[PDB]
């Protein structure tokens, strides 16, 4: 997310044992990182 | 702070055009 010129990065890892989908089960994300950055975003795209 | 000693000469190569944006 960008928040006030900030982009945060927040992450889970997680063994599941599920191929075709997102498990139904709870579970919560965690800070990374919080980059002083400033840019407007408005797309993206991942890396292959 | 004033910076007329250092910074004029005019020193033309200083440019002008929401919070904390670079928009170059």
């Amino acid at each position: 997310k960008n928040i006030d010129g900030y982009f945060k990065i927040y992450s889970k890892h997680t063994p599941i044992n599920l191929v075709r989908d997102l498990p139904q089960g709870f579970s919560a994300l965690e800070p990374l990182v919080d980059l002083p950055i400033g840019i407007n975003i408005t797309r993206f795209q991942t890396l292959l | 702070w004033n910076s007329n000693n250092l910074d004029s000469k005019g020193n033309y190569n200083y440019l002008y055009r929401k919070p904390f944006e670079r928009d170059i």
